């Protein structure tokens, strides 16, 4: 040997001392508890309050806006005989071409 | 953003007046907390960004990974408490303050309105990541791997310091609203080559590009739990993120500049895929995966289309929440046997049922499976890159053939099959372990569910 | 199976092998029994024919030329029964098959809903624990000093011991676990 | 007489049909009693081993040890540049490159041109 | 599924086809008669009858293990074994 | 995975800078501390920096 | 139905041919539409009533967003921030409300060819032109103008469509 | 519990070398064959028969 | 005859479902009671247009009353 070193320890495993363990803690109360704190938060609250919370965020996007916006646009154009979509982006009146 | 920000400066005191016994319920409970409060963000407009003051705003991709972060913390202190239960109480509250510390510089990072605080930011990031490797990974491997890592992503980023401090100086600022409202072209000289080479070069070597890679193999199978989860899930993201801000003011050279890139990444894509096809090692095998699902953004954003962006955005956040979950299984097959060798262990189906359908649905969701976010990312991707040429197709079509092949090879070599005889220390499932694997894959399938919230600003 | 292999096989090993070969592949050739019955016997009038020979390097030859032989008329799908490593109930079971290492990590309310089946268990383990100091002692008694020659393994010598190596192939799971 | 059988490296030759299978010295003999004796010596060991009852864990193997490290971390140390690697290595790393990006150019090239002659189908292309 | 083994039926179905074997007579056959030392037959006869025993329980018995089959009970033995038959 | 990922990927980019770097540092570092010499060299870059810098 | 307007989704009258039996044999048709009736049109019309008249109760309305016109990016002075802004913020709206005039008329055009059938090719010509004259607008409005769009860059595209347009009548005029 | 001295190691050019490799692996000296040393990073490796 | 079927043991894993299925409806079952409330009896807003002279809420510009809130 080179050094004065320890052996390797053997693994532990915490189902001897408790049966019912959880996995998060070699005491049992501790184990439990965190557990319980785990589970009742991240699965409930964050997973049912945040995913209906998300469906249930207002329609800030202004799809049905937009929607609402081009159907009284589609009726005016098409009620006056005009072109649906105008080809132009921008009036040629306000812009100006180089000579 | 103070609202989350200022939270995750309080979980480090917290943490650290806690009890002995009591920091991992703290921890986790606040931590999810904070996840809780964070979802607030995804509640965007359609037309510009959610500007809460000079220095911190939150856009249509900056939230998703806000929330992909909040999220991504309790499950962090999860896995270190599996592997970290003979430590000293003053070392796990270090290994804790290294992953708040984490957490808070991602935050700051997706959340900066200027380049060079992103800048900051985004390389402070290093030195958490560079510790935890180098303190807690396992093997003697584990300095080499910092040591890649860290000079990588330095003699990548470096120019890019240089190159921002000179676009600030000519344009007069390097706020993100100035630069977008402000931009002009970038003419086809040798100067402009260069500066969108240092950019490019810098969120490349982070994403990773295929040749600039090694690193990432290196740090992720010599990491602990928690470093490979972060790594894979959120600090690859970093490039994706900077290279879709920084390309505003890259055009029109943009087109010229992404051929080799785009090569390098189709191919190497290809090249990853099949050295997953033939790998010994379980961690190695998720690590090259990461590698071609991130060639895959790198080919998005270079071709840059709007239909491109969403797959991009959409990719990133799969990819993220299906590394972490099978970097979380090998975790515990590892721990089960203390060895990373794929074939070591078998039949772990007929010994350990519910992790078998862990392991599927983590598999399956690994590759493009309908109707999942992942499929939804890499089919809006593959769409843009036939719009660009039809041969991609060709490309992609073979890199999801490959796919498929390697993460069906590994989980039947994993799974199935008759168990080793002579291993006879695999205890059942820890519920710890279960629900872990279950928070992992329960969001995807919400967010698969609602779709809108992970396709970026595009959409 | 249960068998130790030896270093190598007789030339009786190999003829007879050869012959139980070329017997199942002629009944896969002829489906019926009548026609195999004849093909069978003049399959065995052919050993038998060439049954007494002398000259062994002869005798090598002819074998060499009848491996010749049943290798270009093989049936290409010849009959493997269901249990046969190329049959088709091969390995069908081996996922039913759980171990008793496997089975003591149970509950114990699973334990006590079996209360009659884990005292025997527990008299087994104590049986097992009480003989492998005197089983170890025999193989290392036994064994020549350059080491283990062949895989065969000695039995209890004594009235009170056990076979040396006998746990798993007494406690191996049954061939329809489930 | 029959048609000879001609192994491949995907279709070997069988045991029976191998020509030293009949051709036995009394060497041959020895090396294959020295093989078994190193088979029956590897699996006594292991046997004890695995019939250990103290026994909790795994048994290390040293050859998947020695196979998983010479796969992977013992490739750099032995590799020397010569005219065979460096061949192999710059064909299977660049040639490709190279030829996806004279494919994808000439293939662009092209759109770009018909696309300036105005002369390509892209009406109801919409989304891109 | 089908009905479970035992050793009197393995038994008897063995003594059954030995019986029906021509060269074997049925009135010396017991068993413990061995089939070289005191039935007369040799290697073939006993392979014969190894693959005779496969063809009527369904299932093969490797060369390695049949050739060492040198007795009816000896075969019983194997097959119950092998079926994991204790009764 | 050999020829290119473990062999020559590696020796381009990150084997080569370290070699590289290597040999400089122990090129510079491999000093015997004379003063005689490197006196020497003091007086080799005066006469370098009169003659090339104006 | 009054959900939705007739005139922005037209719905060709509906001819529905009276039924002509030519047999003695009973309809199972017609047992089973007035067996689907009796048990399940029947309650959920009752439940539908009830909710309804829960829902008038506590009658309240919601509005339509108004945005009013400003100044264009053509009328924005250069590099003068706050113009430029409101400009880019109005040219989104509009852009996204083009898109939806888009999708309503693909809706238009699905549902003609289904409600045609088998006789689509001729039927939906009408549908099919109003499209074709949509999309090739909107193509050429943002056609190809990349992740990075802005109002600047659709008024260069315009900008170079019309010097593009100016120079083929000056070539066709002499 | 390996120690270092049974990891693979470099090409082996003299017959102790030979030796101890054939001994390192559980091998007969005479059945040992290493990958022909072309630089591709074998080592002392044995090579065995492609069979499967 | 029955025998004992040697299995791993699953105890556990049915513990996971259970707690893992009570926790998720301990408040799912509240949130769709509450859902199915509002829906039944404060119904969504019915679109009208701006008196004149009005200026209304962001959420009275929406429509449905758990987004509104
Ligand atoms: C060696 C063989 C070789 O040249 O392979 C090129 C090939 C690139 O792929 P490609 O499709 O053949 O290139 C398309 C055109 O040939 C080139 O494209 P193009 O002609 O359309 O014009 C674009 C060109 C414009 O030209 C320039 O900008 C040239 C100016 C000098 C640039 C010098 C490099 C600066 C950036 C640092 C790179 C560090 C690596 O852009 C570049 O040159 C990009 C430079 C960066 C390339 C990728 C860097 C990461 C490599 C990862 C593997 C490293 C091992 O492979 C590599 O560059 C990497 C392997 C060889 C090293
Ligand atoms: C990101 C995705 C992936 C990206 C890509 C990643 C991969 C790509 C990057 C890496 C590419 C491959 C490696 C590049 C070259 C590295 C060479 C090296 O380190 O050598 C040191 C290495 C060690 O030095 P040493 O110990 O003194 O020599 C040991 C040799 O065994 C002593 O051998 P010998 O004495 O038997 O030599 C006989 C023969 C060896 O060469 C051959 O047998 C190959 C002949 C064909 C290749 C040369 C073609 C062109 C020749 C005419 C050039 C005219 C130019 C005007 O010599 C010659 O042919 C004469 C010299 C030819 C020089 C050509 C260039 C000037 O030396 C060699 O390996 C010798 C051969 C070197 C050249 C091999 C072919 C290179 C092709 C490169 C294409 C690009
Ligand atoms: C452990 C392993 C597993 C883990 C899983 C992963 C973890 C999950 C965590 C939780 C994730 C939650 C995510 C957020 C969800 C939030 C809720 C949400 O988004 O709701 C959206 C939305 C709700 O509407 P809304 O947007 O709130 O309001 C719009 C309307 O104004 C509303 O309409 P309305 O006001 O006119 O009336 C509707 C009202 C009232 O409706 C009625 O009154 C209907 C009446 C029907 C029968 C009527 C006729 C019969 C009458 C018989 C009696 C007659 C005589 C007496 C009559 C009365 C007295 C006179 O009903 C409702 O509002 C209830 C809707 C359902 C609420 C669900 C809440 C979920 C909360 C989230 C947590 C869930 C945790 C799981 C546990 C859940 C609880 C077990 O839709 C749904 O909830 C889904 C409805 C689906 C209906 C059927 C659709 C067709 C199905 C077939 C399609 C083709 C085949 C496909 C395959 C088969 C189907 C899969
Ligand atoms: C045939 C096969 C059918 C199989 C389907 C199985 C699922 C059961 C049926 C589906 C359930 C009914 C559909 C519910 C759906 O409509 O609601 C979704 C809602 O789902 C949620 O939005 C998913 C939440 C996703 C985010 C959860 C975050 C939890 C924390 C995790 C953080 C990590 C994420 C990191 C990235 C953000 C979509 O929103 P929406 O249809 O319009 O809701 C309508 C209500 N409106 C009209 C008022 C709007
Ligand atoms: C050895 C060969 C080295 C080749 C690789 C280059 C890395 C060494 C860097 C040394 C500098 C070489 C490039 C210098 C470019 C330069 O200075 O000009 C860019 C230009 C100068 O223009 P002006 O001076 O203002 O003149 C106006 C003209 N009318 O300034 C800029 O645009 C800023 C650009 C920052 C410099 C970028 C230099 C690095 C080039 C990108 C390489 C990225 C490497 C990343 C490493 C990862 C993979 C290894
Ligand atoms: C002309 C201007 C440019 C001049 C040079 C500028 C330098 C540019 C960047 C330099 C890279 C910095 C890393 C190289 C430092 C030298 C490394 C070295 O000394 O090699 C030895 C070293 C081992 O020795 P020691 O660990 O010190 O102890 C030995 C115990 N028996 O070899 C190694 O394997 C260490 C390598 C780990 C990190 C290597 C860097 C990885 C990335 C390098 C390139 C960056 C890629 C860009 C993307
Ligand atoms: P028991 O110990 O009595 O066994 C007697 C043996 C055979 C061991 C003798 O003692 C012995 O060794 N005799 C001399 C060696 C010898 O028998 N050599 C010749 C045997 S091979 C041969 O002559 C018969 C081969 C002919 C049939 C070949 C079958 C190939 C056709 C198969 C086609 C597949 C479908 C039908």
């Amino acid at each position: 040997i080179r050094l004065q070193e320890d052996p390797d320890p053997e693994d532990e495993n915490l189902y001897e001392k408790n049966p019912d363990s959880h996995g998060y803690d070699k005491d049992p109360i501790v184990d439990l508890w965190n557990m319980r704190v785990v589970f009742f938060f991240g699965f409930s609250i964050v997973l049912v309050l945040g995913s209906t919370f998300v469906a249930y965020l207002p329609d800030y996007r202004m799809q049905e806006w937009a929607r609402r916006e081009a159907e009284r646009l589609v009726k005016y154009r098409e009620a006056n005989g005009l072109p649906l979509m105008e080809s132009n982006c921008f009036d040629p009146n306000k812009i100006q071409l180089p000579e | 953003m103070l609202k989350i920000i200022i939270p995750t400066t309080m979980l480090l005191p917290m943490t650290w007046m806690s009890k002995h016994n009591m920091i991992w319920i703290n921890a986790t409970v606040h931590s999810l907390l904070i996840s809780l409060i964070s979802l607030s963000l995804l509640n965007q407009l359609g037309e510009n960004s959610l500007n809460f003051s000079l220095t911190f705003f939150s856009d249509s991709l900056s939230a998703p990974l806000l929330v992909l972060t909040t999220w991504l913390l309790p499950l962090m202190l999860m896995a270190s408490q599996s592997h970290l239960s003979k430590e000293t109480t003053t070392r796990k509250k270090l290994y804790i303050t290294m992953l708040i510390l984490l957490q808070l510089f991602l935050i700051m990072t997706f959340t900066a309105t200027e380049l060079i605080l992103f800048y900051i930011l985004f390389e402070a990031t290093l030195v958490p990541t560079l510790i935890i490797i180098t303190r807690w990974g396992n093997q003697t491997e584990r300095l080499n791997a910092g040591l890649y890592f860290l000079f990588y992503t330095l003699a990548g980023s470096l120019p890019l310091l240089v190159a921002l401090v000179y676009i600030q100086n000519t344009t007069g600022s390097l706020n993100f609203l100035i630069i977008h409202y402000w931009s002009h072209p970038l003419s086809n000289s040798w100067s402009n080559i260069f500066m969108w080479l240092a950019c490019i070069m810098a969120f490349m070597v982070k994403m990773p590009l295929y040749g600039l890679h090694l690193w990432l193999p290196k740090a992720h199978v010599e990491a602990p739990i928690a470093g490979s989860m972060v790594l894979a899930a959120v600090l690859l993201k970093l490039g994706g993120y900077g290279m879709m801000r920084i390309t505003t003011i890259l055009n029109p050279l943009t087109n010229y500049m992404a051929y080799p890139f785009l090569m390098l990444s189709m191919w190497g894509m290809i090249m990853t895929s099949s050295i997953c096809l033939r790998q010994t090692d379980l961690k190695s095998l998720i690590a090259y995966s990461s590698v071609s699902h991130m060639a895959l953004v790198i080919v998005a954003i270079m071709i840059q289309t709007p239909w491109s962006f969403m797959g991009a955005t959409a990719l990133m956040i799969a990819h993220g929440l299906t590394s972490s979950m099978l970097f979380c299984l090998a975790n515990t097959n590892y721990e089960r046997v203390h060895s990373r060798t794929m074939i070591l262990a078998r039949g772990l189906q007929t010994l350990l049922p519910l992790m078998a359908t862990w392991w599927l649905v983590a598999s399956l969701t690994n590759l493009a499976l309908p109707p999942s976010i992942n499929l939804i990312g890499e089919l809006f991707i593959i769409t843009a890159s036939f719009s660009w040429s039809n041969i991609t197709i060709i490309l992609m079509g073979m890199n999801m053939m490959i796919t498929a092949l390697y993460s069906l090879y590994m989980l039947i070599t994993t799974q199935r099959g008759k168990y080793t005889h002579h291993i006879n220390n695999i205890k059942p499932s820890f519920t710890r372990e279960n629900a872990l694997m279950a928070l992992h894959i329960l969001p995807l399938l919400l967010l698969t569910l609602n779709p809108k919230m992970i396709l970026g600003p595009l959409y | 199976a249960f068998s130790a292999p030896a270093a190598y096989l007789t030339h009786q090993q190999k003829v007879l092998r050869l012959y139980k070969r070329a017997l199942r592949h002629l009944e896969s050739w002829c489906v019926h029994r009548d026609k195999y019955r004849y093909f069978a016997c003049l399959m065995r009038a052919r050993f038998d024919e060439h049954k007494n020979e002398k000259d062994m390097v002869k005798a090598t030859q002819l074998l060499r030329q009848a491996e010749e032989e049943f290798w270009y008329g093989q049936h290409p799908q010849p009959y493997i029964f269901p249990e046969s490593p190329g049959g088709t109930s091969y390995e069908r079971y081996e996922c039913y098959k759980v171990p008793e290492w496997c089975l003591d990590d149970w509950h114990p309310s699973e334990k006590a809903m079996y209360p009659d089946y884990f005292a025997k268990r527990e008299q087994w383990k104590r049986l097992r624990r009480e003989s492998w100091e005197r089983e170890v002692k025999q193989l290392q008694e036994e064994t020549p000093p350059g080491g283990p020659r062949t895989e065969a393994l000695p039995p209890a010598r004594k009235e009170g011991d056990l076979p040396p190596l006998w746990w798993h192939i007494v406690t191996r799971p049954r061939e329809r676990p489930m | 007489s029959f048609p000879k059988y001609k192994p491949s490296r995907l279709a070997t030759l069988p045991a029976t049909l191998d020509p030293a299978e009949y051709d036995i010295s009394p060497e041959t003999r020895k090396a294959q009693a020295e093989r078994l004796a190193i088979r029956s010596r590897l699996k006594r060991e292991y046997l004890l081993q695995y019939n250990d009852p103290n026994r909790l864990g795994v048994i290390e193997d040293p050859a998947l040890i020695r196979w998983t490290y010479a796969r992977s971390a013992n490739i750099y140390p032995n590799f020397r540049p010569t005219p065979k690697t460096s061949l192999l290595g710059a064909l299977f790393g660049i040639g490709p490159l190279f030829f996806w990006y004279y494919v994808f150019k000439t293939d662009r090239d092209k759109k770009e041109k018909l696309i300036q002659e105005g002369k390509l189908d892209q009406t109801f292309n919409i989304s891109y | 599924d089908a009905p479970p083994l035992t050793l009197e039926a393995i038994k008897d179905r063995v003594l059954y086809v030995l019986k029906l074997y021509d060269k074997i007579d049925p009135e010396k056959l017991s068993v413990n008669s061995h089939f070289m030392k005191d039935l007369g037959l040799d290697s073939l006869d006993q392979v014969e009858i190894i693959m005779a025993m496969e063809d009527e329980f369904g299932f093969e018995i490797p060369d390695i293990d049949a050739e060492k089959l040198m007795c009816p009970q000896e075969i019983v033995d194997y097959i119950a074994d092998k079926k994991d038959v204790y009764e | 995975s050999s020829l290119l990922d473990l062999i020559w990927l590696e020796t381009i980019l990150p084997k080569t800078t370290s070699f590289i770097q290597m040999k400089m540092s122990i090129m510079v570092s491999n000093q015997k501390g004379l003063i005689k010499l490197y006196f020497l060299s003091f007086l080799i870059t005066i006469m370098i920096s009169m003659t090339l810098f104006n | 139905p009054d959900s939705w307007d007739k005139d922005v989704y037209p719905e060709p009258p509906r001819r529905t041919p009276a039924p002509a039996p030519q047999t003695s044999l009973p309809n199972p048709v017609t047992y089973l539409t007035k067996i689907f009736d009796l048990l399940v049109d029947r309650p959920v019309t009752l439940a539908r009533e009830f909710i309804e008249q829960q829902h008038a109760k506590n009658r309240y309305y919601y509005y339509h967003r108004e945005f009013r016109r400003v100044p264009d990016i053509t009328e924005c002075e250069e590099k003068d921030i706050l113009c430029m802004f409101e400009a880019e913020m109005q040219w989104r709206r509009d852009y996204k409300v083009d898109q939806e005039i888009v999708n309503i008329i693909q809706e238009r055009l699905k549902a003609c060819q289904q409600r045609e059938g088998e006789s689509y090719r001729q039927n939906c010509a009408k549908e099919l032109e109003q499209f074709t004259q949509v999309s090739k607008a909107f193509q050429d409005r943002y056609s190809d103008l990349g992740a990075h769009y802005s109002a600047r860059k659709c008024l260069a595209k315009q900008k170079q469509r019309m010097l593009a347009e100016r120079k083929a009548a000056k070539e066709a005029a002499a | 519990h390996v120690t270092k001295d049974m990891f693979p190691g470099p090409y082996p050019k003299t017959p102790e070398e030979r030796a101890a490799a054939a001994k390192k692996y559980n091998m007969r000296v005479e059945d040992y064959e290493p990958y022909p040393d072309d630089g591709m990073g074998y080592g002392d490796y044995p090579k065995l028969p492609d069979r499967s | 005859k029955r025998l004992f079927i040697i299995k791993p043991s699953g105890f556990y894993d049915r513990r996971f479902l259970k707690l893992m299925r009570f926790y998720i409806l301990l408040t799912g079952i509240p949130v769709a009671i509450g859902i199915t409330l509002v829906n039944v009896f404060i119904g969504e807003a019915e679109l009208a247009d701006i008196p004149e002279g009005y200026v209304p809420e962001h959420w009275e510009y929406f429509k449905h009353p758990i987004s509104r809130w």
